[PDB]
């Protein structure tokens, strides 16, 4: 009754794309788009009722045929990353229940302005003497790989935004209970930039 | 030929305060094809014409779920109405609703309908534009504002120009052998000597389908619908219709009256005289 | 955002138990719709109420029940819980114009038993002197470890007030023992400030981790403190050298 | 086929 | 408020003595909906009577057909007996064949 595609969307920042929603009903009462952020309830975006109708707000524009709805997303930004839900009400059913598609899970890969890839060692504030390694400031291209060593923990990449200075930053974290653990080698599994800085 | 589909609802409260009764019947032209009656342990929509029997169980359940839900909601609507008119719980009242679609010769939607009455009189009706309401009084104006807040007109328009015409076209194909057949009337004239120097001539039309017909009496060319007894088109029972029309003539002899009959089944209008 | 109020936000329970979820519709709405969102599947309609009566349903299980009270608030009861009942449960109220407005959800996790539930330890790791010298920036890392199940909310508090700018926490926590089905979790977050801001001894940095755990409506028969819902934190003051 | 009434369709 | 029923009594086919037919009583144009309709044979009520399901017209008034099998003769008289809240007494209208 409602099928969304693709189920996962992987876009570069600035790369426009359109999300598809196909629907079958006896008669369309309304087609709906919702945004859902991880851990939150669906948030209302648009409702469309008739073929040819369109609604636009910021970078999103929803359109409707008799067979499908598209959510076009123009020049997306990292903050647009979320699940986009399509849902339909039917004129052959009573009340206002929605039947949902399975969502398109969008992630927007941020552009990185001046990459300065480096690996740094952080000290526990308590001591402790526990320690952590930070791979930071790499470009939108590099991917941080998992270790097969179950005593080394390595997070996925994560972009932080210092909105004050229009400054974006990638980083991954690695740590170990193993003492002999060294940051020079923490991210060894990964293809790392040849220009990566290793302070000493 | 042109065709229509209508659903007829009655929600009637019981005199006292028992559960109100909700009934829905569905027509293509004058042919009943579904019926739902809420007064039953387990009410289901039922077929009433052979050509609707072919619809699978999901069609029946969608109907039944719409009607069961209307059974509940129209009960509140009844409570709403007697509040607007300051009426008590004793006394039976009724909401009647008709809605549906007219198609023309082409198979395309001519007009849509949604009209409501309370206690037998016009209460609220969807205008021809399918986007505004005609409200009878200040109470209907309360219903109008509720229905404007709920976009009822918009959704009825979508149904009427969509689902309605589509399904009507489907039923018109499935039952084409009977719904798309036009049977001409069998016509004759009866003489009734009232004796007075006066007599009644009665022009008969039997076995026609569909129900729409025109019988008029003519005095040497001129229509005289005044002084003409025109009886109501009546079901013959076997899915044909009957009608007649009578005039009081000054017969002695005085035979300058002709009966004129128009019906779809007929190639050209008929003109008939009494043949003694 | 949005008007619809759902409690509890998080629930951890055992197989065979029963739970109640609560929903208040937006003020002015008269309907409650209940939806289930299972791991890997889309939202599914369970059941609708309108002005206190059952309206429509719903592929709702016979062991699930719900009601709408004269108050318009609604409760969804889930009996005889199985592991497969673990899911987000959403309610929505409908507007007169036809839009559904959704709550924030109740996340239910059902567990074989509760012995394996553990709150997090959190530690904050001070910024690299080498990062400070290289970038004129300073990144604190927070590490939340050894928690089970994954019901955590990590926040950064700078000088007593929550911040979102200059932070990113891992979308997904890591399994500490990835081959183990009931593996405890680890989560990491970074807060990045300017070197000068960090270098100010008066500035205060706190990593807060809200754990959603046990409910008092569930027993504890082991020595360590019952792993109840609780906030775990670690903090640091800014540093000159 | 009849029309379904949405919520708040009461008179 | 209330509308009195319009009653027609007629056969399905042209009455021909000794030939099976259907006796109709069309009740129309009434309101409210509760109505009692009987067919009579020589003053006495006929028992095996069917009817179509009640419906209403474009003017909101109710209508329906009562019908049964009958074989007309020269002697036998039929009529339709109608009861409705708008009528102080049962309304009886005879079957005029040469109508």
């Amino acid at each position: 009754q409602v099928t969304q595609s693709p189920e996962a969307l992987r876009l570069q920042e600035g790369e426009s794309s359109s999300l598809n929603c196909s629907y079958t009903v006896s008669g369309l009462r309304g087609l709906f788009w919702y945004r859902q952020d991880p851990g939150k309830g669906p948030e209302f975006l648009f409702t469309l009722y008739s073929a040819g109708e369109e609604k636009e707000k910021e970078r999103l524009k929803a359109t409707l045929t008799k067979k499908e709805s598209f959510l076009h997303i123009t020049a997306p930004k990292p903050e647009d990353s979320a699940t986009y839900l399509c849902a339909v009400q039917d004129l052959g059913t009573s009340g206002s229940r929605l039947t949902f598609g399975e969502g398109t899970q969008l992630t927007v890969n941020p552009n990185i302005q001046n990459p300065d890839p480096a690996v740094y060692q952080l000290r526990d504030s308590k001591s402790s003497d526990k320690s952590v390694c930070l791979f930071t400031d790499f470009d939108s291209q590099t991917n941080v790989s998992q270790s097969k060593d179950s005593d080394v923990y390595i997070t996925d990449k994560c972009v932080l935004d210092m909105r004050s200075m229009d400054f974006k930053s990638n980083s991954a974290v690695a740590w170990s209970n193993k003492s002999d653990f060294a940051c020079a080698n923490a991210f060894n599994n990964s293809i790392i930039p040849e220009d990566t800085f290793f302070p000493s | 030929g042109s065709h229509s589909m209508r659903y007829f609802y009655t929600a009637m409260s019981r005199p006292g305060r028992g559960e109100p009764r909700f009934i829905a019947v569905g027509y293509v032209d004058d042919t009943q094809f579904v019926r739902f009656d809420s007064d039953a342990a387990s009410p289901r929509t039922e077929p009433r014409a052979p050509w609707i029997e072919q619809e699978g169980p999901e069609y029946w359940d969608r109907n039944t779920q719409i009607f069961k839900t209307n059974t509940q909601t129209y009960r509140e609507s009844l409570r709403n109405l007697r509040g607007y008119y300051n009426q008590s719980e004793a006394g039976s009242h009724i909401i009647q609703r008709m809605y549906g679609c007219d198609l023309g010769p082409d198979g395309r939607l001519l007009r849509g309908h949604d009209q409501s009455a309370y206690d037998g009189k016009d209460y609220i009706a969807l205008n021809e534009d399918l986007s505004s309401w005609t409200a009878a009084d200040t109470a209907a104006q309360i219903t109008q504002r509720k229905w404007e807040a709920a976009r009822v007109a918009e959704q009825l328009r979508a149904y009427l120009e969509g689902l309605c015409v589509e399904w009507l076209r489907r039923y018109l194909e499935n039952g084409k052998e009977t719904l798309q057949r036009a049977d001409p009337p069998k016509t004759h004239v009866t003489h009734h000597p009232v004796s007075d120097h006066e007599a009644t001539l009665r022009c008969w039309a039997l076995g026609f389908y569909p129900a729409e017909i025109t019988l008029t009496w003519q005095r040497d060319g001129e229509d005289q619908t005044q002084d003409t007894e025109l009886v109501e088109t009546r079901p013959a029972g076997d899915r044909t219709f009957q009608k007649w029309a009578a005039v009081v003539v000054p017969s002695g002899e005085e035979q300058r009256y002709t009966c004129h009959v128009q019906h779809e089944g007929l190639p050209k209008p008929l003109t008939l005289r009494w043949e003694p | 955002d949005s008007g619809v109020t759902q409690t509890p936000k998080h629930l951890i329970t055992a197989t065979g138990q029963r739970v109640t979820l609560r929903c208040s519709p937006r003020s002015g709405d008269l309907s409650v719709y209940w939806y289930q969102q299972s791991l890997d599947q889309g939202l599914q309609f369970l059941i609708q109420y309108y002005n206190g009566e059952e309206r429509a349903k719903g592929n709702i299980l016979e062991r699930f029940s719900a009601q709408q009270f004269p108050d318009l608030h609604s409760e969804l009861n889930l009996s005889s819980l199985e592991l497969g009942d673990s899911a987000l449960y959403f309610c929505a109220s409908s507007a007169r114009s036809g839009e559904l407005f959704f709550g924030e959800g109740s996340r239910l996790t059902v567990l074989e038993d509760l012995k394996n539930v553990f709150p997090p330890e959190v530690a904050v790791f001070e910024p690299s002197e080498a990062e400070i010298s290289h970038t004129q920036k300073a990144t604190l890392v927070c590490l939340a470890t050894g928690f089970y199940p994954d019901h955590v909310e990590l926040s950064w508090w700078v000088n007593g007030k929550e911040v979102h700018s200059g932070v990113c926490t891992d979308p997904q926590p890591l399994k500490e023992q990835p081959a183990l089905n009931d593996s405890r979790y680890a989560l990491s977050s970074r807060l990045r400030v300017s070197a000068t801001f960090w270098q100010n001894p008066r500035n205060h940095f706190r990593c807060q981790v809200q754990f959603y755990g046990l409910s008092e409506n569930d027993e504890w028969t082991q020595d360590r403190a019952k792993p109840v819902t609780q906030i775990v934190s670690a903090e640091a003051w800014g540093r000159a050298d | 086929h009849p029309v379904g009434e949405a919520d708040y369709f009461e008179y | 408020i209330q509308r009195t029923p319009k009653i027609q009594v007629y056969s399905r086919h042209p009455a021909e003595n000794g030939k099976s037919n259907f006796l109709n009583c069309y009740v129309s144009g009434f309101h409210p909906s509760d109505i009692e309709v009987d067919l009579l044979k020589n003053g006495e009520r006929i028992e095996k009577v069917e009817h179509s399901d009640l419906s209403f017209s474009k003017d909101w008034s109710f209508y329906l057909l009562y019908y049964t099998e009958f074989t007309p003769t020269e002697k036998d008289e039929y009529a339709c007996r109608v009861n409705h809240v708008t009528l102080s007494q049962p309304k009886i209208v005879k079957w005029d064949r040469d109508m």
